[PDB]
C-alpha cells in the first residue's frame, strides 16, 4: 500500500559518460527528489541533475547526472526524498578529482 | 554497485580526467620537442598547467572497456578493437631547442577512444 | 587501393566515430568551470608584449555508421543503442564574467566525438 | 621476377583513426619509399610514417600515415619508390584543415 520514502540506497559517484551518483528510493506516491550540497540545496542545471532510470513500482533507480566535474564539485551530497506520508535524508561523500597540485 | 542499466549512456572505453601541474615538456604541431614554462602571463604570476583526460589504466588483459584491451559493446564476430588516447592541441607558453619562449600549440591527451580493424567474413 | 578509392582493409584503424577538428576564430562566450557562461576575449597577451589572437583547437562529430547522432561503426547492434556524442575538455582561456571581471578561465570546449552505448532492452 | 617500381594508386587523404594518404606500389624487389613535401624531403617521424599495412605478391599497399595534422602539413605530397631497376615518381595534394584568422 503507502508508505513514507526510504533511501535504500546511495553510493560513491562512478565514472560512465557522465559521472553518476547512484540512488535508490523506495516510497509511494513518487518521492519528491532534491540534493543538498555542502550545507545548501543544489540547484541542478544541464550540467548537474537527477535521472530516474529505473522505476518498478515503488522502487527508484537513478542517478544525480554529472558532466564534465571537477575537484570543484567534490563533497557532502544528500538526497532528500520528500513524499505525502513524510521523508528521508540519506548522505554521501563524492570526490572526481583532486585540487590541483 | 549499481546496474548498469540502472545508470545511464556508458562509455565504450573508461576516463579519467584530472589537471597536470608537472608537464615539462611536449610536442608542438610540427613534431618538436618543447619546454613548457611553470607560468603563463597575467591577467601576479599564474602556474601553467593543464586538464588532461586518458584510458583508464589496466595488467590482468581480459575486461571489456580498459585502455589497451578490447571496448565496450563492439561487435567482435567482425571487428579488432581497442581503447586508445586521443589527443588535442592547446596553446601554451613555452621555450624552444634554442630557448625562445612564445605561445605554441602542444598535444595533451583529451579523451579515450575506440579504433577498429575489420576482421569479418 | 583499388584505383579512386582503397578498402578499408589497406588503411590502418578506423574510428568509431567520424570526427573532424579544426580552428575556432570566431568564438565569443563559453561555459566556465561553474557553469557560468563568460565572454572570451578576441586576443591574448603575447610572449610578453604585444597583442596576439586568441583562438582554440576544437573538435566536433562530423555531421550525417560513425556520423554524429547516428549509431558507431563496429558496435553491436543485435545488444545495444550507440550514439556519437561531442566529449568536452577544459582549457584555459582570456575571459570576461557576467559583471566585468577579465581574466584566464576554464572554459570548455569541444575536444573530441566519442561513442556512448545503451542495451537494447 | 624483375620489376621496376611502378606506383599505381596515390590519392587524396582520408580521415580515419589518424589521416592516410593512400596508396599502392608494385616491384621487385621490394621498392624502397621515400616522400617529399613541398619540394623538399619528408624526413619522417613518430608522427608522420609511412607503414605497409598489406603486401601481396610484388604489390604493396600502404599510406603515409599522419598523427592529428594541421593546416601546417597541408601541401603537395611527393612519392618515390625505387630499386635496383629504376625507380618511379607520382604527386598528390592533401589538404587536412583551413588555416587560422
Amino acid at each position: 500500500s503507502h508508505m513514507a520514502p526510504t533511501i535504500t540506497f546511495l553510493e560513491s559517484p562512478t565514472s560512465d559518460h557522465h559521472w553518476c551518483i547512484p540512488f535508490t528510493v523506495k516510497g509511494n506516491p513518487k518521492p519528491a527528489l532534491q540534493w543538498f550540497y555542502n550545507g545548501a540545496i543544489l540547484n541542478e542545471s544541464k550540467y548537474i541533475c537527477t535521472k530516474i532510470h529505473v522505476t518498478n513500482h515503488t522502487e527508484y533507480h537513478g542517478c544525480l547526472q554529472l558532466d564534465n566535474p571537477t575537484h570543484m564539485n567534490n563533497g557532502d551530497y544528500t538526497l532528500i526524498a520528500k513524499n505525502e506520508y513524510g521523508k528521508d535524508e540519506k548522505q554521501i561523500s563524492a570526490h572526481f578529482m583532486g585540487w590541483p597540485g | 554497485t549499481a546496474p548498469a542499466s540502472r545508470r545511464g549512456e556508458l562509455a565504450v572505453c573508461d576516463a579519467v580526467s584530472g589537471w597536470v601541474t608537472d608537464r615539462r615538456t611536449a610536442v608542438d604541431l610540427r613534431g618538436r620537442e618543447v619546454e613548457v614554462l611553470g607560468e603563463v602571463p597575467a591577467a601576479s604570476p599564474l602556474r601553467q598547467y593543464f586538464f588532461e583526460t586518458r584510458c583508464k589504466a589496466d595488467a590482468e588483459e581480459g575486461g571489456p572497456g580498459a585502455g589497451g584491451g578490447g571496448c565496450r559493446g563492439v561487435d567482435r564476430r567482425h571487428w579488432v578493437s581497442e581503447c586508445k588516447a586521443k589527443q588535442s592541441y592547446v596553446r601554451a607558453l613555452t621555450a624552444d631547442a634554442q630557448g625562445r619562449v612564445g605561445w605554441r600549440w602542444i598535444r595533451i591527451d583529451t579523451a579515450c577512444v575506440c579504433t577498429l580493424l575489420s576482421r569479418t567474413g
